[PDB]
């Protein structure tokens, strides 16, 4: 009674260390139950010692399963038992059957025994133990010899929802180690489906192996089976071939119907609060999710004093885990939790490259630029085979971050590592040259970089005949170099390219532009645009285009026309509000071409408002300011200007000018020579201080900045050729 | 044409069920260089027109060839310049005609520290409890209609009738992954050195492809790895790492180098 409930107790527990002591307290009465529990002890004892293998040949004779043999067909032959456990005793004597080799008569016992009629409910666990690893050694017995598979259903099936029910079981008692067997009924099952080709009851059977409440000895065969499950949902199925997992399957499906239900089951999660995925793609998210927790659990992390071979499993299985969170998050864009994602499993790579470089692309991805930067230089100092690399550092050092001399210095390291990667590596080294010229403070130094880049772009134009980029960005370079038809002739190669690009064309009409070809171009634009309707800058040039050899209505047209393309596709992010200023201030200069002040005041009033100590917008209202006859205004407003920017050319020209109005040739003098040191490309620069020369009396010079000016003139774009942006 | 005399035939969910069409497709069909190819692709409108998910899902199978032939013909000898509003008409279609509404995609990201169809977050301890939980983001959505298509959203409507294929996966024919990869294995890298080594034959001009086009190709592509079509599918994400490393778009070979990585 009592003491029933003590072993009882140690018999739930699957306590095998005490048992020799039980039956050798138990008394009195003539029982057969330290047969079967001296017997179980010593299969378990063996189990315990040596387990069982996968492909194992058909043992026996072994004196121990002799032992065995002696305590079954003991407690079988004298009979003092239940009669229940004398049916454990003939599992364990089909164990030993199956075990042997022995085929026919095997299946003779677990036809005759029945466990289906066993009941589930209020079932001591020692019980769904010896009687689950009869489900998986019957399905075995029915496997070992040539509907079958309803059977691997019924022994398989059951074998997984009643080991579910003997894990959530020992979990639930322990609280109040894995075996052969259990990876058998749990593995065996699903595999086989998809050996059959069983697509649905497969990711039926993952679903009930998942929504199964987590035991911890499970955690392994959780996040194995959440990989492959996440596998399979990311490679072969769809949204439309998709179902909830509260949902059915469909019956006619590219990728069988269901014969019983059981009494009992393992722990399903449902309720209110539950997630429920309503499509393949959320679903491998939280799989992976859950799939990066337990990664971290298992985690080594390489400590590697003498640890090794233990370790790079933990590592391969992440990577193909979080390979997984690439296409996931990648199929839908959503790159910034990706770069958190990988973030998380940065703690494995040391001098793992796969994991550094796939997280430089994802914070790459995701805008976040000077990180990326950062990490990429770790990625040269792990693998500096790769020019991608230094090549993208080089990227992200010329766009937004705009650090020149750091990317001076990857593409430095790019030069020093086919040629269709070198060729990016003169024209990143090109691009940053000229990004430097741009930037440079002298005459001479500028032009020292101007040369750099050009011959840089010579070098990336020879190395490559089909690059759009070195053909153009050397043109480009090119018309910075005022060179006209020599651009033009790259222009014709770089439309010969490809004859449907916005800044090719683009740079073709600004050129048709500065040889004065008006319609022309203005058709260039008329093609460009009827093909890149919403393209900005096109419609720029649209607007000077018209202003040249159209006249001021339709410029007027085509500005309101970017009004409605702004109020389009805009209601946000920073540089639409300079582009709409960029709309108010052309139309501005659209009234100040006619001379009509105060529509001009309201459109750079409004532009005003956007960014009032902008350069461009003090100088519009200096413009305006010499409208109206007020030559102090305009005087004050063009030094409002050259405080903003004292590099701005336009507030020096027209202020200087004022400077030789108002007769302090002195400071016209200097600002004019400043002016000149700054940007001595623009013309009206040299027609000012050509005109304070006129003012001093030195002719010989004089005419030599007018000739300056003419050729300069002759060389002058409709918008200055920096508008056509430098970017990889 | 035995397709010719079918067309002839044809101009009630009975009238979908056929093989005879695929063959005699192979054997009429398979020579782009006939300008009749254009209205039947509007009957294949037709059997784009109604809700009938058969019609679609095996008489849809042929607009990749269109695509390359009609395409990178039109898009770069005579073309008349028709089925790219076909294909957008599809797109509208696909945009706005299940109800009456545009389509508004958006999922909502899981978290560890809610409570889900698969664990618990409360017995575990304070690593999971706290992050922007239960919440919703958008993917694709809102996304306007177009009239006719131009060049600026090419590969964007491109791009989402690429989307239709990101939903409709198992339900393909492999053969739709044969010549939607095959096809899409030449786009990428078609005015390159690579194209060299691929010796894929046909115009020798460099593609504008985008960014999103390659990533939601790259899941069509990791479709079809798993479908026997493993070397093609293999050389085809070499190729798309390839593009991805001289044009410098960061995702692309993010989520192709995640591939490589992923392989046995």
């Amino acid at each position: 009674s009592r003491l029933e409930t003590e072993i009882e107790r140690c018999r739930s527990e699957c306590q095998w260390e005490r048992i020799p002591e039980l039956v050798k307290q138990l008394l009195i009465a003539n029982d057969d139950m330290a047969e079967l529990l001296l017997g179980e002890s010593k299969l378990e004892q063996y189990l315990k010692e040596h387990p069982l293998r996968q492909g194992a040949s058909p043992r026996g004779p072994k004196p121990q399963l002799t032992e065995v043999r002696k305590h079954l067909t003991a407690a079988l032959d004298r009979g003092n038992l239940k009669s229940e456990f004398l049916q454990e005793s003939n599992l364990i004597m089909a164990k030993l059957n199956y075990v042997e080799g022995d085929y026919k008569e095997a299946l003779n016992i677990y036809a005759r025994v029945g466990l289906d009629d066993l009941p589930l409910t209020a079932v001591p666990p020692y019980r769904l133990r010896v009687i689950a690893e009869a489900y998986a050694t019957k399905g075995l017995c029915l496997e070992k010899l040539p509907d079958r598979e309803q059977d691997v259903i019924t022994c398989y099936e059951k074998a997984g929802d009643i080991a579910l029910l003997y894990l959530q079981e020992i979990e639930r008692v322990i609280l109040s180690e894995l075996g052969f067997f259990l990876e058998t009924g749990l593995q065996r099952a699903h595999v086989l489906y998809f050996k059959n080709g069983n697509l649905t009851r497969g990711v039926g059977r993952f679903r009930e192996l998942l929504r199964a409440v987590e035991t911890r000895t499970t955690q392994n065969l959780r996040m194995t089976i959440a990989r492959q499950l996440a596998e399979i949902l990311l490679r072969g199925m769809c949204e439309q071939s998709y179902w909830n997992p509260l949902e059915d399957p469909p019956c006619q499906s590219p990728l069988n119907t269901k014969t019983y239900t059981l009494t009992r089951r393992a722990r399903v999660y449902s309720g209110e609060n539950i997630f429920c995925p309503q499509e393949n793609t959320e679903e491998a998210l939280l799989l992976l999710l859950i799939s990066e927790s337990m990664a971290n659990r298992d985690a080594v992390l390489s400590r590697i004093p003498e640890h090794k071979s233990d370790r790079l499993i933990s590592l391969q299985s992440a990577s193909v885990v979080y390979d997984l969170l690439t296409i996931a998050l990648g199929r839908r864009g959503q790159y910034e939790m990706l770069s958190e994602c990988l973030e998380r499993a940065m703690k494995f790579a040391f001098e793992e490259f796969h994991l550094w470089y796939q997280f430089a692309l994802s914070l790459m991805a995701a805008g976040k630029s000077a990180r990326a930067v950062k990490v990429l230089k770790e990625c040269i100092r792990l693998k500096p085979d790769d020019a991608t690399i230094p090549l993208l550092a080089a990227k992200l050092c010329m766009g937004s971050l705009h650090w020149l001399e750091e990317a001076e210095k990857f593409a430095k390291t790019v030069v020093d590592v086919t040629s269709e990667f070198k060729a990016k590596g003169y024209l990143a080294l090109g691009l940053t040259y000229s990004l430097q010229a741009t930037d440079a403070s002298l005459r001479g130094m500028q032009e020292v970089l101007q040369r750099k880049a050009l011959l840089a772009f010579q070098r990336a134009h020879s190395l490559s005949p089909t690059d759009h980029q070195a053909a153009f960005y050397l043109a480009l370079q090119l018309a910075i170099s005022r060179q006209i038809p020599e651009a033009l002739g790259y222009v014709r190669q770089a439309l010969q390219l490809q004859g449907d690009d916005a800044n090719s064309l683009h740079l073709l009409a600004l050129l048709l532009s500065a040889q004065k070809h008006y319609h022309d171009a203005l058709n260039i634009i008329d093609m460009a645009l009827s093909e890149y309707p919403e393209n900005f800058i096109l419609l720029f040039s649209k607007v000077k285009l018209q202003s040249l050899c159209r006249g001021p209505d339709e410029a007027l047209l085509t500005c309101k026309h970017m009004l409605q393309i702004w109020k389009s596709c805009y209601n946000g992010p920073l540089h639409p509000w300079m582009t709409l200023a960029q709309i108010w201030l052309h139309a501005a200069e659209v009234y100040i071409g006619i001379g009509k002040p105060a529509e001009a005041t309201a459109c750079t009033q409004e532009a005003a408002n956007l960014f009032p100590m902008s350069h461009n917008v003090l100088y519009m209202r200096g413009q305006i300011a010499e409208l109206r006859g007020s030559m102090d205004e305009a005087r004050r407003w063009y030094e409002e200007a050259l405080a903003i920017s004292p590099t701005h050319v336009k507030s020096m020209q027209r202020l200087a000018l004022i400077l030789h109005q108002l007769g302090r040739y002195s400071l016209a003098e200097k600002i004019l020579r400043d002016a000149v040191q700054v940007n001595s490309t623009a013309h009206e620069v040299w027609n000012g201080l050509g005109e304070v020369l006129q003012a001093q009396g030195n002719d010989a010079a004089a005419t030599e900045c007018f000739l300056t000016a003419l050729e300069l003139e002759a060389s002058s774009p409709a918008v200055p050729f920096t508008i056509i942006p430098r970017v990889l | 044409g035995v397709v010719e005399e079918w067309l002839s035939e044809f101009k009630l969910p009975n009238y979908a069920t056929k093989s005879s069409l695929v063959s005699s497709l192979y054997k009429v069909i398979q020579e782009p260089q006939s300008e009749l190819l254009e209205p039947v692709c509007h009957q294949l409108f037709e059997f784009y027109r109604s809700g009938e998910e058969q019609l679609l899902q095996f008489t849809l199978q042929f607009l990749p060839e269109l695509i390359w032939c009609y395409l990178a013909v039109s898009a770069s000898v005579h073309s008349s310049g028709c089925i790219e509003a076909l294909l957008l008409g599809v797109y509208n279609l696909e945009i706005v005609d299940k109800q009456g509404h545009t389509k508004v995609l958006s999922f909502t990201i899981p978290s560890l520290s809610k409570p889900s169809v698969y664990h618990e977050p409360s017995s575990i301890g304070s690593m999971a409890l706290t992050q922007h939980g239960l919440s919703k983001v958008v993917y694709s959505g809102p996304h306007p209609q177009r009239e006719m298509l131009t060049a600026q959203n090419r590969f964007e409507v491109l791009t989402f009738l690429l989307l239709c294929y990101n939903a409709a996966l198992t339900y393909m024919p492999s053969v739709s992954l044969q010549s939607l990869c095959q096809i899409c294995s030449r786009i990428c890298v078609c005015g390159y050195p690579r194209q060299h080594v691929r010796k894929y034959k046909g115009i020798s001009s460099r593609i504008p492809v985008s960014s999103g086009f390659m990533v939601q190709m790259l899941t069509g592509i990791y479709f079809a790895f798993y479908n026997g079509e493993w070397d093609l599918a293999q050389k085809a994400l070499d190729d798309i790492i390839y593009r991805a490393q001289l044009e410098l778009y960061p995702e692309p070979l993010l989520v192709a180098n995640a591939i490589k990585a992923s392989l046995p």
